[PDB]
RNA sequence: UAAAGCUAAAUAUAUGUAGGAGACCGAUAGCAAACAAGUACCGUGAGGGAAAGAUGAAAUAGUACUCAGGAAUGAGCAAUUAAAUAGUACCUGAAAUCGUUAAGAUGGAACGGAUUAAGAGAGAAAACAAGUAAAGAGGGGAAU
RNA sequence: AUUUUAAAAUUAUUUGAAUUUUUCUUCUUAUAAUUUAAGUUGUUUCUAUACAGUACUUUCUUAACCCACUCGUCUUGAAACACGGACCAAGGAGUCUAGCAAAUGUGCAAGUGUAUAUGAUUCUUUAAACAUUUUACGCAUAAUUAAUGUAAUAUGUCUAUUGUAGAUUUGUGCCCCACUUUGCAUACAAUACCGGUAAGCAA
RNA sequence: UUACCGAUACCAAGCCAUAAAAAGAAGAAAAAAUUUUUUUUUAGAAUCUUUUUAUGAGUAGAAAAUCGUGGGGU
């Protein structure tokens, strides 16, 4: 019988979490990755796109 | 017995059937390896239900192609047929079962003007 | 290494900015995937 | 029927592929597999093999042992397929050119402050593609605590294996079989 | 995790990898640490030599704070302090560092390792090893007892 | 630096919005980047791996010629355009375009 | 602009992630084919051999 | 500073009530109970304790009329509905089991493996003909 | 798409020689071709000048020759005169938590894990994410002894114990090799030093 | 004394997989019509590609790679 004391959550190393966030930002900065993830970005000028 | 159609060798036809599936209704013919203890088929007794083995595998130069010497590719709309624009000689197309009559007609006409053969071309008409 | 800044009207480019060094970290799709699975496990409701 | 060993198939042991799905390490393994194939260099063959090893066979090498191993030839470059860790017991460093998989922040800072330089394996492949003046080093692959429990069982005569215990006071695994006063000793 | 489990790969194999002969029964050797000295004695003596019996006298209520004392060896005293200050103390011979290891969290200074030759250093600690003090004043330093 | 064509291929060889496996006829895998001339899932053909690449594809029923930074344009015209933005591949592109032109 | 502040450059008191250092890479430049095509290692390579 | 006394908060809540949720179950599952369920029913008693959801958008469309029948029913040239082989045991409607028709086999089992042969069903996506000239319908692209 | 090449053989010319003395004698000199090299090629028919038939492909049903005991299971041994199974559907069995270890992946590294908790224009999601005013705690960083306790070369040297093999490196005989140079990991030993116990001395 | 028949063994050849090995990170080929067209192809995925050799029973037991099902992100 399913019990409520299953390991629902996971403790993640803070350094590993920060690494993951940094790598996600870096990946968002490269065009081929943003194209490969599924966004239709063929027409925006640059991928690290910043607005006023 | 092997069958040869040009370069295509099928090392065996009459696919393997599960042991005793002929005389038990609850035993479906889908192949299962008889684990057994005194199992006849597992022991490879003569004259009963031989087991599949990798030796029957077909030549990998002609492994997946249809009787038309073309690999089948299943498509759901007109946009999945773009890659065949430069594979028309080695791929044939097949429309997915759940595609409606308009998408079917559109796929057929696009394949015809791409001169890509269609397997189930006369379905739902 | 700079990025152009654009106006809310896309037709213009306003003063560019320098790309933060955080964009130079290793990309590490395996690490991102594993950390993601472990992290996404944390919002589950019990049954 | 033929009477062969292992039915005639040569059996190799150990790793055959990289297990880590780290894209940079995969790129590095590709580069050094190509280098090992295309050059004759046993240097590159060894590096290609070592990049593949598990963590326990890429142990850290401290700064003190690095600079001790590179004492006699000072103008060469030391290549380690593990990590380089700092050694607080070391008082001074001196001008080390070290290629390594990774450097801890303290070790990197200390090496640059001493004036040497830290190199990655792609830079090593760029500048010394054959391994001229390059000394292959590795840390202690058997110093780790897991090996302290391995070998002859603790209980076999003259065995040095550490037992598995909750704690290590006087009342844990220390009475009968570990001293002459209680039956026997070890 | 459950789809990576080894039992899944024995799904149609009758015995589930537990033997057609010996079977998987429930506690066929006993529960927990039952058979030590009787039928698990080889395991107990081969892997846990000194398990049985008692040695020593009892300490009734311990109060570990009384005898708590962390140790540091002399070879890490210089690494306790930052690199630039290490260089300063090395270049200047008229000044010495005074390090209170008790503040860093160490109560006893032990004597393992080598101190730098002709480099004085004054160490404050609650306890000192004999060889630790010998090395400290061999390099021209001093040990100061604090509490 | 941080990225490379090889590194991009390492990241995108498997996980991709453009990859189409052939589940039924098992042998094919197609890569359908906007800059993939032939739809091979290959670092030498993948338009998101290549530094510069040109191809022709039909969009909303119109054939458009594309160059990789990411320029778009609407047979003689295609030859002139290919000469203008050109870096065997040219002939393959021409024949692909001539096959595309026969599409409604 | 705040990304540099958050991740260590131009530190300010309550914004910079305290004592966090951006992850470094195993490789310095991942263009392994450019390094292979570099003339120093092209001169290093032996002549191409032949298969069975 | 015992042998007299009071005292809020931080704490717990398989109960009751009321809110809100979920990588939960989906009618042999989920509570025993999705329903007239702690019900029907059983036991002298303490107690034990089920089965059972689904027409259709709409019955404010639930089958009118005729014929034959004692009637139940059945049939229709009749009828609601998009549909009645959705007719109230009503969505879909599997298998076991049985009926009708057709084809075949048939000397104390039946089935099967392997190889062919004879029949009978299906079939053209390789299992011939690209182009060429004409006339008929169409569709697109570029060219002002 | 840079060995179906080169060579070998053969044919036709060609230079010289040799010899078994020549209509297949051998050895090369050159050229040109061939294949006996350097894994099957050609011709003619038919299918057929068709659009699916009486042909061809295929499924099924029936025969025929040869073969074929009832599966699961315990067992040395099952077709068993061993047990379970009339049939069909649906359900039906190594899981969850704690704790330990090994393995491997990942981060950081003499450190590592920010525990409970706090904050903060985040308060559908969010019960998650994010954060932590320059000695909380665990594990590790030092062992050993019942224990008072004691605690790792040792200031001649920022040096890093000694051997025997041994990876790598350096030279002389950018690619083989014997001597040189360096001596990772590790293995086998030797040495010191720490704790305990003996023995000797002992203010 | 001969000949013959006779295996899932032996031999030659093909193919499948397993193991190991040799090696590898860009240029036009043919054919059919009539110089000009038309038809095919014109490769480069490193747990990959090409080629080579040997090998293949298996309960209990172990591992890898595959095939499916409910639900969740993309």
């Amino acid at each position: 019988p399913t019990k409520i004391w299953r390991r629902w959550g996971r403790k993640v190393n803070l350094k590993e979490k920060r690494y993951a966030v940094c790598s996600s930002i870096a990946a968002s900065g490269v065009t081929s990755l943003v194209l490969a993830r599924g966004h239709r970005i063929s027409h925006l000028k640059e991928v690290p796109l910043v607005v006023s | 017995a092997v069958k040869k159609v040009g370069k295509i060798i099928k090392k065996r036809t009459k696919k393997f059937t599960r042991f005793q599936s002929n005389r038990f209704m609850r035993v479906k013919p889908a192949w299962r390896k008889p684990r057994g203890i005194d199992c006849r088929v597992r022991r490879r007794y003569k004259g009963t239900n031989l087991m599949p083995s990798i030796g029957y595998g077909s030549n990998k130069k002609t492994k997946f192609l249809l009787p038309n010497n073309k690999y089948k590719y299943v498509v759901k709309n007109v946009k999945e047929m773009e890659p065949l624009i430069m594979n028309h000689t080695k791929y044939c197309v097949q429309i997915a079962h759940n595609v409606s009559s308009k998408k079917r007609k559109q796929i057929i006409e696009r394949a015809k003007q791409m001169n890509v053969s269609v397997i189930n071309a006369k379905a739902r008409l | 290494p700079v990025a152009n800044v654009y106006s809310t009207n896309g037709k213009n480019v306003v003063g560019e900015v320098e790309i933060p060094v955080v964009f130079q970290t290793p990309i590490r799709n395996d690490l991102i995937q594993s950390v993601y699975t472990n992290m996404s496990k944390n919002r589950r409701h019990p049954y | 029927g033929i009477a062969l060993k292992n039915v005639g198939r040569i059996k190799k042991h150990g790793r055959k592929h990289l297990v880590s799905k780290n894209p940079y390490l995969r790129l590095l393994v590709k580069l050094y597999n190509f280098l090992a194939r295309r050059t004759n260099a046993n240097f590159n063959k060894i590096i290609a093999k070592r990049l593949i090893m598990p963590k326990r066979y890429r142990p850290p090498l401290s700064l003190s042992k690095l600079q001790y191993h590179m004492a006699n030839h000072p103008n060469d470059i030391a290549v380690v397929v593990g990590s380089i860790t700092d050694d607080k017991r070391l008082f001074s460093l001196k001008q080390l050119k070290v290629c390594a998989l990774r450097f801890t922040e303290t070790a990197r800072k200390r090496i640059e402050d001493a004036g040497g330089e830290c190199l990655t394996f792609d830079q090593l492949a760029l500048k010394y593609p054959t391994g001229k003046k390059c000394v292959l080093l590795r840390g202690p692959t058997k110093a780790r605590t897991a090996e302290k429990h391995f070998g002859k069982a603790p209980g076999k005569p003259k065995s040095k294996a550490r037992p598995y215990v909750r704690s290590k006071g006087r009342k844990f695994e220390k009475a009968r079989g570990r001293r002459k006063s209680r039956a026997y000793k070890k | 995790a459950t789809r990576f489990k080894k039992n899944r790969k024995k799904r149609g194999h009758v015995s589930a990898g537990h033997g057609r002969v010996g079977k998987h029964r429930k506690h066929p050797g006993g529960r927990g640490k039952a058979g030590g000295l009787h039928h698990m004695r080889i395991n107990f003596d081969k892997y846990h030599p000194g398990y049985f019996g008692k040695v020593g006298m009892r300490h009734l209520n311990l109060l570990k704070n009384r005898t708590y004392c962390p140790t540091i060896n002399v070879d890490k005293l210089w690494g306790l302090l930052p690199e630039e200050k290490k260089k300063e103390f090395s270049e200047n011979k008229d000044i010495a560092p005074v390090i209170d290891v008790t503040r860093k969290g160490y109560f006893k200074v032990l004597g393992n390792g080598k101190l730098k030759h002709n480099q004085p250093i004054v160490v404050k600690a609650r306890y000192f090893s004999s060889v630790a003090e010998k090395k400290i004043k061999a390099v021209g330093g001093q040990c100061i007892l604090v509490a | 630096s941080n990225v490379s064509n090889a590194l991009v291929w390492e990241l995108t060889r498997k996980s991709n919005c453009f990859i189409k496996k052939n589940k039924a006829g098992k042998k094919g895998v197609f890569l359908c980047d906007p800059l993939n001339v032939n739809y091979k899932n290959t670092p030498s053909s993948s338009g998101l791996v290549k530094s510069n690449s040109t191809n022709v594809t039909l969009k909303d029923g119109k054939v458009v010629f594309s160059v990789k930074v990411n320029q778009h344009f609407k047979m003689k015209n295609v030859e002139k355009l290919l000469q203008q933005h050109g870096s065997k591949n040219k002939e393959k592109l021409l024949k692909k375009y001539k096959r595309l032109s026969k599409l409604y | 602009k705040k990304l540099d502040v958050i991740y260590g450059k131009i530190h300010e008191k309550k914004v910079t992630k305290k004592n966090y250092i951006l992850p470094k890479s195993i490789v310095h430049n991942p263009d392994i084919y450019r390094i292979i095509h570099s003339d120093k290692v092209q001169a290093s390579l032996l002549a191409k051999k032949k298969p069975c």
